[PDB]
């Protein structure tokens, strides 16, 4: 019981397969590169304007 | 145009907390309920520079309530608004009817009818609950027959969340279910459907989280309200409001069930590979793969089907897919209606969540249409309800406070009936 | 009835009505900036705040008042003891005129914004003290109540 | 230019009154030493109806104090704004009444109330054009109800055209402290129907379910009850106090809420009061502010108006409003509950706005009705009182002092004809 | 060529206070007194450079007044010209009639009596009152009495105002009205009803400003008075002085009450809108959305009309319009008076107060005309009167400051022979 | 001097509406302040047909918007030329219809079309005299259809002796928006045959293919299908407002093409229409017109003329062209393809020509044929009613409101009759 300890006990048991392949909320990552602008300022998929 | 929302029970209360969290980012309101015309059908602005939600959470177990009343969203909601019982009616659909009902829905009513003095131009009411517990099923049901009387010409938009056939969590939700339905029909104008192993498998395959909560679910649920009450919030090239359902869903006055649909739940990796255009998200929003209910609508025939279409959308090309998708015979439609469709198309595209799954895509699609699998479901509920009510377990509860075996068997023949009418209008 | 009452810590007996009270101090930091496993509901694991930049001007304001506006009152076991009226003509805080302090960040004055100044539909802190109405009116500003809303 | 002199008596008027002067003075801006420190000069010019100047800008209040118990003294003193009472003003028994109307009427009076009248006539002829005076004390003391009444008494037949406000407090048998309070509550009526020009009715019960229903309060202290009618007071008055656009004084509320002489009994009430969580959600409009005001549960007095019928009303409104929003809004309100008011008089509801609002509002009101509702409330007392007369039981504490049993025939006579005329205009 | 103003009560000084803002506007006089021949009918030009009005405010409350003296107009009033009493009348005829009266009126016609002296070509008098308070009422009627007494032959115009029907709030304003119309009946050579739910509803009806104080009366009515005295102010076409409302419109020496009316009331941006034309503002200056009165004409019968016409007006068309009223029938008039119209045109245009929310106008018209449906209002005042006075409700006030009874039966009965007067003058 | 008022309903309505007085501000050259910055004098002489001037040369449309819900009204007033509008005439409910045919006719329209009838009566004794009236609306909509026929009725009801353009979108089946679309549609023929004098039937399907084929355009937003109406709108009516050599006005246009009182409906294309790649390679000649004009890929309709036969036909030409070979080409037109013309009628193309262009164009051309093939569309539309009717689908949404039975039979009946005389004349 304590933050240390309790952090460090996952920094541990992160090489486990199960541990990458089950995040409990977050999900699988793939550790894929992006091209840096897909996440936040550009937004996925084809783009044609509309307005 | 205003609507207000209500939240009856422990899921319910627990969706909304979701929606108003997705509320607040679509606006750019900060939890503390200050600004830094369009937020005017939700958050109403009073008191110094704050846009109070309309909205009330109603509970009767304290717990989640209070929980909600220490959380982050201490300073959103109106104190006065979350109306919290002091003890259950734990799981007993005549608990929450008659016992604990008779002395909360009097001052939920009236909080009722001073917000909707302040409101205006009031649209319709939107209900959360799930009828298998007790108190979203029983005083729910109390809560929608009282509002009914008040205004009853006002469109009351009903969200349900039904019990899965094999995943389930209660033992005596046959029985919340049948007793649920039986006002959920004369009182609901439009009711959508939406179970836990189909958002379940949803999270499973598309979304590839593999140990989902009940966040997760909650989440993307919110993100389907709000994006069927877009057209409201934002002006669209072709918008249409809460009454349109009502015409163009429910061609009968006890056939209004909604299987609801969402595309594209996809994730940030499965989005930098997948083209995301219109013809596919439409596809996408047609197979059982990415529904909100577990039913097989290939053993069904739509009746009415409606698609929200959010985001960067041309007219040319959704009647393009719209087109095809007519053309196509794996699905089939009634013989009575050849336009069996009914687009809507607005231009704010839908937002991401901090911490949620779904990567930002330029449009999406919520399809809400409407079939007979879901008359396949309601006989699937009656045969486990009958099943435990032949040995009458679990009836001493419901006996020993106050109801009896009339209303049993009568909400029992008002299934029956209602299946023998599935059967008589798909022909 | 007149019976005991419970502590405003435990959440009963109209707790919220004090929670939300302005001479009230908890000792311990509140759910919106704790940090660690160990005590984590559900909920507020999942729905914390979104914006970083909100959560600055949030500890900006609870670190310069409330963090150590009390402390002599905390006890040993970290539960503030209630303040104790004495005298008859002891009051408590302000109740009636609530608003006595206008126009801030804290809960506790209001949080308008520097346009809508003073308006109908919203309002809880005097726009202008001490301004007559035909004052204003020869001054020939416009009377702000009667600028429309949506 | 227009004076009010205030009196407080007993231990309730002493600490409501000091409530009162702490209240005015915020609102003239003027510390708790006693030196102005406002800003606008709208506060500065009004400061006469209320205050003298004393040396470089000491502004003292016009008040006198009346009592016969050091304690009350120092209760006076000793709490903020205590610094600002004129010394000489502290006119001061010092045996002490305690619960009984002879002592407060016969033998303290008769050496007590000589010296209150030097004060009260030097602090009179001070001032040049007086609108009157404004007394607040109780029924259920001794000391309160005996001297105050007979002061009442004495400047009414001195000064028979100014006008006289009283806040007086009545006992209620729910919150019933005193045993003799149906004793001293009878008499004291019996004076105040032919003496007291107009009276606003108060009392802790209404006080307190107002506290706990609407303000939400845990400890409700006498503080808060004290600043609750301090509100009121000062709600009453703040048409002499400042500029607005339909100024409206006492006398003018006097002739527009009193058909007849003898029916001249209010009820009070104040807006807004929201629950401490509340505040900040609640939003400030007229309609709002009248659903309040319009409520029975609203009134600071054990009286539900729905019991009789209004006969007059009066609504006193602060703040920089619309009047049309506000002269609707009576119109709806008087036709929306039509039968709650008398038939032969249309346009019961006299309105009046100033452009002041209080210190830390931003837009008040206050309500003073003349209903037939308080017909009730003197029966609940008539009724007691009748119980004890007819055992003869605690009058030995009376006949002992110079009273006879004439005077409480007398009381219960008015008490009748008064509650048999409000209940004949039923 | 001179008109010196009275204005008397709380009311009184507050129309005066928006009237004289208006007049400083139009002649171009600083707020401090002088200019950066036609404003000599208004402001005296004293020493070198400095202009000070032909006026009195009055008022037994000081309050207002020194409001006044406090005011942006504290160099322009003379000091002496705005009078204060100490002490209210207090809504009450007989406080304001014979008690503060007595003090007061001596003080007041010895002032205005050397106002006078220091005018020249003087036209008469204009006043400005309230019959629903004390002061207007009891005091007003006193001075008018007086004046009467000194001068009589010259006209005496006034603008007063009655007690809205519906919309009231004091209680014994029928008692002050009653009293105080016994004397503006002999005494003012004619009068000009004003109530205030008919500005209300022209408020909220064309300027569409939904929440109106006092000011936007004050300030509208100002535009009429001003629109009423162009004639001696400007140089016109066809100018008619304030001796023609004596004439031309009182054809009987006890029927001397008139209903007014103006327009166009527009605000800024139904200016732009609108192509203002003398035929439909001609039009719109007869339907009671436009009377300054509530009261409907339809129930009544016209006996004489007057139009003010301001800006760019020719008689062309202004004569095709009232030839187009004439021939209407929807309004009629009395068949004993058939040339029911006089005309009257000033070439200068109404200006607008900065902050003021009515628009730049090309043209304006201010109609003022008789009628027997003020016929009907005394008797709808009447019948309310009495019900109060069979239970002699109020009395004693009137009575312990000095009046009987018999006051209140010959106004009674008086007003009963007014409405014997208009029911066989109408017929 | 002939007067056209335009009335606008629906939101398909509205924003064609805002489309086209874009389009004729742009002809007239006046800008969307409403002043004029044009260059030559034949624009103002004209504009009395369609505007009023308020004050100084600032210039309003004669048009009324009308709707139910007020986010068509802010799409409006967004954008360009929306602050030339009249903001009283945006005669505006609030409820909503909501594709229901029995609230736009029944319940909403009840309390506002008084409303509008005073505004459209203000705006038509306003002028001197009226040439007709001008509505654009839709038939598949609630509040377009149902509202804009009942103003139809109330219209014809009180000028019976004035014109009247309707032009309308039909549903087509491939692009079906609403699922009521037959539902509205019956109904709003049924009013349309006996009410409207001609009504100009379009529908999206058509346009949607005009825009692949000929504009070849990447994505054909609403305002480019608006824009097109638009212009076929200036089109038939720049005979009024611009001089030419054989002009027709809009009654003559109207004899010529109906011959009997029941067969108006009118397919209506425009030309040229050619995609800018295209646009250097072809020249504008009088027969490259033509060949554009009678394509049958350019019609403006879902309905193959050459599955069906002309009664007349109508052809607008603009600009400085050849009246001989105006007549020669339609002639030829005539005379080759003999079949598609009706035999008992000579002389089938009525042709006009005006002298001013379009801006930017040389020539242009507008055609309006009243063909027989308009039956297949109510035919398309009849088996959808039927289909539905028979087992009494979506039919308590109109039931419950006022609507009988007997209203649907009458609607099939008066639909039947006309395609059945269609056939008849074919
Ligand atoms: N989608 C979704 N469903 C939930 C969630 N939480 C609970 N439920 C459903 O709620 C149903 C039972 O009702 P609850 O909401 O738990 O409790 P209740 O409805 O208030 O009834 P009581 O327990 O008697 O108070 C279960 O079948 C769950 O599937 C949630 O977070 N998301
Ligand atoms: N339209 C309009 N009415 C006013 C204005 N000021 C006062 N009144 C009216 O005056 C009527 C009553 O008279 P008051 O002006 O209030 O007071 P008074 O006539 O001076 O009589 P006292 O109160 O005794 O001084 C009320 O009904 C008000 O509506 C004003 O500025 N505009
Ligand atoms: N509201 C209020 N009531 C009070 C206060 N002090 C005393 N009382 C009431 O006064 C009543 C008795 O009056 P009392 O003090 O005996 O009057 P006195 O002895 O003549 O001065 C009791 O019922 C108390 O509830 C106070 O500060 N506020
Ligand atoms: N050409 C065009 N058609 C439109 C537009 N908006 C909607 N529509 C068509 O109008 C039909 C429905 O009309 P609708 O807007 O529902 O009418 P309303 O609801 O009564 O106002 C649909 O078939 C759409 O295709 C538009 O901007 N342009
Ligand atoms: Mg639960
Ligand atoms: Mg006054």
């Amino acid at each position: 019981d304590s933050e240390l300890a309790r952090w460090k006990l996952e920094q541990a048991e992160g090489v486990y397969a199960s541990a990458q392949r089950e995040p409990l909320g977050a999900g699988y990552v793939r550790g894929h590169r992006l091209p840096e602008g897909l996440g936040s300022e550009r937004p996925f998929g084809v783009t044609y304007d509309a307005r | 145009r205003e609507v207000i929302s209500i939240h009856i029970g422990q899921a319910g209360i627990q969706v909304g907390n979701a929606c108003w969290e997705l509320y607040c980012l679509e606006h750019g309101i900060q939890p503390d309920g200050q600004m830094p015309d369009a937020f005017n059908t939700f958050f109403s602005e009073t008191g110094a520079g704050k846009h109070v939600p309309r909205c009330i959470f109603l509970d009767l177990e304290p717990t989640v309530v209070d929980e909600v009343r220490t959380g982050t969203y201490r300073q959103l909601f109106h104190p006065e608004q979350l109306i919290s019982g002091k003890e259950d009616a734990a799981n007993n659909f005549a608990r929450g009817h008659y016992t604990i009902g008779k002395e909360i829905v009097d001052l939920a009513l009236d909080r009722i009818r001073k917000l909707a003095d302040n409101c205006t131009g009031l649209q319709g009411f939107l209900v959360f609950n799930a009828v298998g517990g007790g108190t979203g099923s029983g005083l729910g049901s109390l809560l929608l027959e009282r509002l009914s009387v008040d205004y009853g010409k006002k469109s009351k938009l009903g969200f349900t969340v039904y019990p899965s056939p094999q995943v389930s969590t209660a033992v005596v939700e046959p029985y919340n279910s049948v007793l649920s339905t039986h006002s959920l029909l004369e009182h609901t104008d439009v009711a959508v459907m939406l179970d836990n192993e189909a958002i379940y498998d949803i999270c499973r395959r598309s979304l590839d989280i593999e140990r989902p909560t009940y966040t997760n679910l909650n989440r993307l649920i919110a993100q389907v309200i709000s994006s069927l009450t877009a057209s409201l919030r934002f002006d669209g090239a072709l918008n249409v409001d809460i009454t349109e359902f009502q015409t163009n869903l429910v061609p009968y006055p006890r056939i209004h069930f909604m299987l609801s649909s969402y595309a594209p739940i996809i994730s940030a990796e499965k989005a930098y590979h997948e083209q995301l255009s219109v013809a596919e998200i439409t596809n996408a929003a047609f197979e059982p793969a990415s529904m909100m209910v577990k039913c097989d609508p290939r053993h069904g025939k739509y009746m009415a089907c409606c698609l929200m279409y959010r985001g960067d959308v041309v007219p040319k090309d959704v009647n393009a897919s719209v087109a095809t998708i007519k053309t196509k015979r794996t699905i089939q439609f009634v013989d009575w209606c050849p336009t069996g469709f009914k687009c809507g198309i607005n231009y704010q595209p839908p937002t991401v969540v901090p911490g949620g799954d779904l990567a930002k895509v330029q449009r999406a699609v919520c399809m809400i249409s409407n079939s007979t699998a879901i008359g396949e479901i309601f006989s699937r509920l009656d045969h486990k309800f009958d099943l435990m009510y032949a040995k009458r377990a679990f009836v001493h509860w419901y006996v020993g406070e106050g109801m009896e075996e009339g209303e049993f068997s009568e909400a029992r023949e008002d299934l029956a009936a209602l299946e023998k009418d599935f059967e008589e209008v798909g022909a | 009835d007149g019976g005991p009452s419970y502590n405003a810590e435990t959440c009963m007996q109209n707790w919220a009505e004090d929670r939300r009270d302005k001479h009230y101090k908890s000792g311990f930091h509140p759910k919106e900036l704790r940090r660690s496993t160990r005590y984590d509901s559900e909920y507020s694991a999942r729905f914390k705040p979104t914006s970083a930049d909100y959560v600055g001007r949030l500890t900006h304001t609870y670190n310069t008042t409330s963090r150590f506006e009390g402390l002599t009152r905390v006890g040993t076991n970290g539960i503030a003891a209630p303040v104790l009226p004495k005298r008859s003509a002891d009051t408590s805080g302000e109740h009636v005129f609530y608003a006595k302090d206008g126009y801030g960040p804290t809960p506790w004055m209001d949080h308008t914004a520097p346009t809508a100044r003073g308006r109908f539909w919203v309002g809880t802190a005097p726009h202008v003290a001490h301004d007559t109405i035909t004052h204003s009116t020869l001054r020939s500003e416009p009377l702000e109540f009667q600028q429309r809303c949506p | 230019m227009r004076e009010i002199v205030h009196i407080q008596g007993g231990q309730c008027g002493n600490q409501i009154g000091a409530k009162f002067w702490e209240v005015v003075s915020d609102e003239h801006g003027i510390d708790p030493t006693g030196t102005y420190h406002g800003d606008s000069d709208l506060q500065l010019e009004r400061i006469n109806v209320y205050f003298n100047e004393a040396t470089g800008g000491r502004y003292v209040p016009r008040a006198i104090l009346m009592d016969l118990e050091p304690g009350t003294m120092d209760s006076v003193r000793s709490g903020p704004y205590g610094q600002i009472f004129r010394p000489d003003n502290f006119v001061f028994g010092q045996t002490g009444a305690g619960n009984n109307w002879a002592k407060g009427h016969y033998t303290e009076g008769a050496e007590l109330i000589d010296s209150v009248l030097d004060v009260v006539r030097k602090e009179a002829e001070s001032c040049d054009c007086l609108q009157g005076f404004q007394v607040c004390h109780s029924l259920g003391g001794g000391t309160g109800s005996g001297m105050g009444t007979l002061l009442i008494s004495k400047i009414r037949e001195e000064y028979p055209d100014r006008m006289m406000l009283t806040f007086s407090v009545v006992p209620s048998p729910k919150v019933s402290d005193t045993v003799v309070e149906p004793y001293n509550a009878t008499l004291s009526v019996h004076q105040l129907v032919e003496n007291a020009d107009e009276c606003m009715v108060l009392d802790n019960e209404a006080l307190y379910d107002i506290c706990f229903r609407t303000l939400k309060l845990t400890t409700p202290t006498f503080g808060d009850l004290n600043h609750l009618i301090s509100a009121v007071m000062s709600g009453i008055t703040c048409c002499l106090r400042f500029p607005g656009q339909l100024n409206a004084d006492l006398r003018k509320l006097a002739v527009n809420l009193i058909p007849f002489p003898r029916l001249h009994f209010f009820m009070v009430g104040f807006t807004p009061l929201t629950s401490r969580g509340s505040q900040q959600y609640r939003a400030l409009t007229v309609p709002e502010l009248t659903q309040q005001m319009w409520d029975a549960k609203n009134m600071m007095c054990a009286a539900d108006p729905r019991h009789g019928r209004y006969l007059t009303a009066s609504a006193l409104f602060r703040g920089r409003m619309s009047t049309k929003e506000v002269d609707e809004q009576m119109l709806n309100v008087q036709n929306k509950n039509s039968s709650y008011f008398v038939e032969w008089i249309p346009n019961n509801v006299k309105s009046s706005v100033c452009d002041i609002p209080p210190k830390g509002l931003k837009m008040s009101a206050t309500f003073i009705g003349n209903s037939t509702a308080i017909q009730e409330m003197f029966k609940r007392v008539s009724e007691q009182f009748t119980a004890m007369f007819r055992r003869k039981a605690f009058l030995h504490w009376y006949t002992g002092e110079g009273m006879d049993e004439m005077e409480f025939t007398e009381a219960e006579s008015n008490m009748n004809d008064l509650v048999s005329e409000y209940q004949q205009y039923q």
